[PDB]
DNA sequence: ACCAGAACGAGT
DNA sequence: ACTCGTTCTGGT
DNA sequence: AAACACCAGAACGAGTAGTAAATT
DNA sequence: TTTACTACTCGTTCTGGTGTTTCT
């Protein structure tokens, strides 16, 4: 198939003849097990039935899980028969390093771009052009810590002498709250896409388990920095509702306006193929 | 020497549900049963036959009403109870003591 | 597999007094805590070491007020347990069963 | 865990309080998380949420969803299920195959030693001989398939010696009932212990286990001989009695859920480096 | 009764739901009326109802008043104690000496015997030698006093040979303390096995019970031996510890109360007929 | 001593200088120790210090006490000196039997003719003639239960056709509780003359704890039947206040009108001294 | 985790 | 009432 | 769907007051 | 000086209801 269903909101997944019923407030909508690809809950509170489940397997559907976080827990396994994003696990593992580290190289630019043009948009003109001097050339697989020189500099202009994690301010209690409310789309879109977090390009840390995740969420890292230096002087409290605007706000991404969550889906995709050495241009997300 | 709680939980909603509730606790009191908390009531029997005895004359003046509930323990896990918050009951009546001072221990 | 037993009083005068009760009893059925009567709460640990850690627990989640009591009896007395009036509880997690059936068994 | 949860009736199934709450029309239980092992729901008429499936994966229960035969289909792997994991895959990668080879030739001696004493308790000690022609006469890496060998010798000393093991019998089907039980427990056991299913120590989403589980193959073979005249519900329900009977262990009793897990720990300490031994198992 | 309640301080003692009640400003404790055994009112303070002295009398606790040296001079002797009291007091009329004559001798025996091993407890083979010249060379109804020589002879090896019974010191005022209590306790159950303490065996308000007591004498000369050099109040607190400690008796350890109750019993069995032995206590 | 002290109401006494306190509502009285021969305590309200019984051992006093049913239940018995009365019992066992025999033939005498001469103010003159010819010679020690026919010919006249203990009427409603109430009397003043109830003249039955008590009461037992039958029509819990006019009533005894509480004292003292061969004329009761 | 000792309960 | 067997806890 | 918060209700439970009775 | 009522009184106690909130 093609359809992948995202159950946000609270719902009752059932089924009766041949169709998936996602019964809601809004709608009680009609879904044809046919054509679903991947289903996907994205809450706890959904209710499914177990004749549900036993219909999402025999039509080979990945039914993936998510806690309360939002974040990927585990995927319903079938014993007989498989879905056909159960192959790039067994591909991920014999990725070449060469392709993580062109991958890497790339993502690690667009994170540099993305910070070093938004100081263009935060009014720090000698600023700007030192992060893009961090960056003129982009340092092929540098071995030395250079992105954290351009993280510092881009953290100083933007939120002062300071914007490490140690702050208690609404410099770290949204910083970090929103770079994990990223982490679930990139973490939910890895998995979804058959792909495992856990081993990631250049993600030579085993200390994350969401490598790959992280990875790809580093060019998308900028909205996040944008959004609370808008509403920095603000409290916490009101940063928790601010920083929604990312769902409802459209970016551009492939030349038009969409949703973000298009987006990381779109980004994650091309990345994916981009690491299978497919030859697709790796994915480009600037403003 | 063995413990004998006596958990029990019985209904008050009419004359003849609380005039069984007095008379058991009269009896509970009289053959003595110490109250360990609210309902929950203990004895210290010497020795087995005593417990089979006062088991009997339980089952001969049940009330026949609510949820009573006997567990018998050894004394060694009644002196291993273990209290989160409050103390011990130190009358002698909860000891195990057969030479009583009711005054000044000579020592 | 033994049975643990924590009876309960507890006061309820302040706010701070009643704000600590409703605090131990969700802990309590939290950690698996069979209501056996009002106050009488009761948990089947499957070896030793399990009571030592939940003992451990309990102490480190007091609510230091009324008094609590801990009775660990072992499963023998706590099947041996005599009913003068009521049933026991049927439930499975009342039980030592490893193969629980939530529907028919297939004899 | 310690519990096993087979839920065969139209129910609801809940959270709350580190409760799994079962609610039929009759009746409503209440099981802590901690007790419960298995959950194995045979019917296609559990309603049970997805709040409960969240905290079922934190506590690493064994969900398993079955067909409207009642016969396992489907279960839930954890994403992440251990602190180590992605170093535990890394290192698997790292896997040569020095280790493996050694790994799997150990389990398959495991596997047909193992064989070798049902013969002896199913009075066949000719068979028993061929058994162990093929147990001393081990194989490396099977150049003579001797393993599908000795199963086919102890499939003959078991079963009529036309019956074979792919034909669709009541025998034939409880086997497999009883293998995709087990492969769950070691599916289960593989993804807790770091390491990924999908790889084989000797691709497929449960090559791991399906080897690992291989010396713990013939407790399934003497629950369906010892019951193999009956029809397949009492074949079914005899099998359900691998998680509440024991059975011996290293030095002890212990039941099967602890076996499997701790034999399924100690091979990936020998795969990992080579600084362990794999356990026996009879 | 099993508790031994003695109390020393200023009190009011009642009765309430078949339990004693102590009331002290400081205190207030109930005990169960079957528990209790001996109520020794040592004290001139206690203040104590009548109420409680019909139930202590019905459920035959001994109690014991005191004099202002806590040294006991009175105690409660139940009128109505056994429902076949009349029977037995007629049948202790029909007391023939035949049968006297046999009882004392073998309880005169029973006080002998008994002695020597305290003699081997003190080091005295010579001594415990005479003391079976007397034993041995036993005699019937004294004719020569040789219990008062074999006594004689025990206190000598007990106690400096100048010292004597009758003198006073701390000594011979335990010893006849621990003689108070026990006569209370053997009177008690004299009265209570239905006869008559003032009739006698071989007049005098408890010349039953103070032959019946005879074997028990040594008991007391023990305690008061192994702490004779301190205060008569240690002599005291020690002598205490016979309701307390536990005594051989026939083939197993009970404490002394039980071997009192069983002692005075099998003797008014022999007594009230020649048909049962008198039991020996060692 | 002489005086007997006779503590029947709800009291507290105490011990301060050689004197009993006996305080109640009415008077805190005061009693010499040196002249009190017997304390009786006769209730279970009474109250007693432990210091007035060390001083009622030491100046030998019987201290006697009483249960709920106002009998004789124990006596405090001292260690080392002895009361004057601790030597009737030790020759209560040594009475022979002809003063028995002869004791007993005036006693059932005695119950004879007070039956039969309250027949004759029961309005029942035959039935009078023929209890009085029942002993109109009194069988010397009859070996058959010819008082037997004599009871019956008395209750036959008293109470109607059968007045035995079946009957649950006020026949033995207040007949058996009286016949107690002065069991009570009797045996109090047996145990207070140093006598044993328990073995009593022409006592043969065994089951009789109270022996001497109810010998010694079979000619004060008419005057219960007289009053039941006054107030025979009437309910039994009337005749528990009707009986009570035994104390408060005074009646002829030794020639003089006494309370009846000092003529069963006084007739208990003389049956124990002609029981002890004193030559004493064993004492009448009649009206 | 296993083994030994002690205590408790049941049966003769 | 005594003795033996079973289980529970403590220690290495 | 579930956790957290307190508020309110109906039931469980012991103690204290008061009256009555107190020799089958 | 006890026991035998029922009465009432204040404390223990579990459940139900309504609101609030949710990727640090
Ligand atoms: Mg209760
Ligand atoms: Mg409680």
């Amino acid at each position: 198939g093609w359809r992948t269903v995202v159950v946000n909101i609270h719902s009752k997944l059932s089924y009766k003849n041949n169709h998936l019923i996602f019964r809601n407030s809004y709608k009680t909508e009609m879904i044809h097990l046919s054509e679903i690809d991947i289903l996907l809950l994205e809450t706890t509170d959904i209710v499914l039935t177990t004749m549900l489940v036993k219909r999402l397997v025999d039509e080979n559907i990945l039914v993936i899980f998510c806690d309360d976080k939002r974040l990927p827990t585990a995927f319903l396994t079938p014993y007989y028969a498989r879905h056909d994003s159960s192959l790039q696990i067994a591909r991920q593992i014999a990725w070449k390093e060469n392709v993580k580290c062109e991958v890497w190289t790339a993502i690690i630019a667009q994170k540099i771009l993305n910070q070093s043009y938004y100081l263009g948009e935060c009014s720090f003109f000698e600023k700007s052009q030192s992060i893009m001097e961090l960056y003129h050339g982009l340092e092929r697989f540098d071995p030395s810590n250079r992105e954290g020189h351009s993280a510092r500099i881009y953290f100083n202009t933007l939120f002062g002498n300071d914007f490490t994690r140690e702050s208690d301010n609404d410099i770290n209690a949204a910083l970090d709250y929103g770079y994990t409310l990223l982490l679930s789309m990139f973490a939910r879109e890895v998995v979804v896409c058959g792909c495992m977090t856990q081993i990631g390009l250049k993600h030579a840390n085993q200390f994350n388990q969401f490598n790959l995740a992280s990875d790809i969420m580093e060019p998308f890292r900028p909205i996040i920095d944008r959004i609370v230096y808008q509403n920095r002087h603000n409290n916490f409290v009101k940063i928790k509702k601010e920083l929604f605007s990312i769902f409802s706000e459209t970016y551009l991404y492939n030349g038009k306006e969409m949703y973000l969550s298009n987006i990381v889906s779109d980004y994650t995709k091309k990345v994916i193929k981009a690491l299978n050495q497919l030859g697709e241009e790796i994915p480009e997300f600037r403003i | 020497y063995m413990r004998m709680i006596l958990m029990f939980d019985m209904p008050t909603d009419t004359a003849e549900e609380r005039k069984a509730y007095r008379k058991f606790r009269k009896f509970l009191l009289s053959e003595g049963f110490i109250m360990h908390q609210f309902s929950v009531y203990s004895k210290l029997l010497l020795n087995h036959t005593a417990n089979t005895a006062m088991v009997g004359r339980l089952k001969a003046n049940n009330p026949k009403k609510g949820n009573i509930t006997i567990l018998t323990v050894t004394e060694k896990q009644f002196a291993r109870m273990i209290y989160l918050y409050g103390d011990k009951n130190t009358s002698i009546a909860n000891s195990e003591e057969r030479l009583v001072f009711l005054g000044d221990n000579y020592c």
